[PDB]
């Protein structure tokens, strides 16, 4: 129609050259706990046995039950300076992964 | 086994002399043409 797009080298290209400068780090605390969370709840989602995912929600409702309890104490815990920072380029690394 | 050694070779240099990002990348006047590629998208997808 007389107009160029991309293609998918192109963004390819783009994203090693972009990458090339400083880029953010995934070898990090968080995105670990990111991988645990999803490997769990893979674990969860695949087993065919009914009986252990009534078990498996049963226990994650307790452990939900436990910390809502201690909350009531008043012991909501904030994450850090540092550790807030890292958190939040984290998620934005991952929702930057959905447009590729 | 080098064959996972010598086909990966093959491998690379097939990229290399086909894939159009991999060309790009070598081709030396490669900065220019990304530069205004990316600003040219950067801002439009239509």
């Amino acid at each position: 129609d007389g107009r160029i797009f991309a293609t998918d080298a192109l963004e390819v290209a783009i994203t090693f050259v972009e990458s090339l400068d400083n880029r953010f780090m995934t070898s990090t605390a968080s995105r670990l706990s990111t991988v645990q969370r999803e490997i769990e709840n893979l674990e969860t989602r695949l087993n065919p046995n009914p009986a252990n995912r009534v078990a498996t929600l049963r226990r994650r409702i307790s452990e939900l039950e436990r910390e809502l309890q201690e909350a009531e104490a008043g012991h909501i815990e904030v994450l850090e300076t540092h550790q807030a920072v890292e958190h939040i380029r984290d998620v934005y690394n991952l929702a930057s992964s959905l447009r590729a | 086994m080098e064959e996972n050694t010598r086909q990966r070779t093959e491998n690379y240099i097939s990229a290399k002399n086909q894939h159009p990002a991999w060309i790009l990348l070598a081709t030396r006047r490669a900065p220019l043409v990304l530069s205004c590629l990316k600003t040219l998208f950067e801002k439009s997808h239509d």
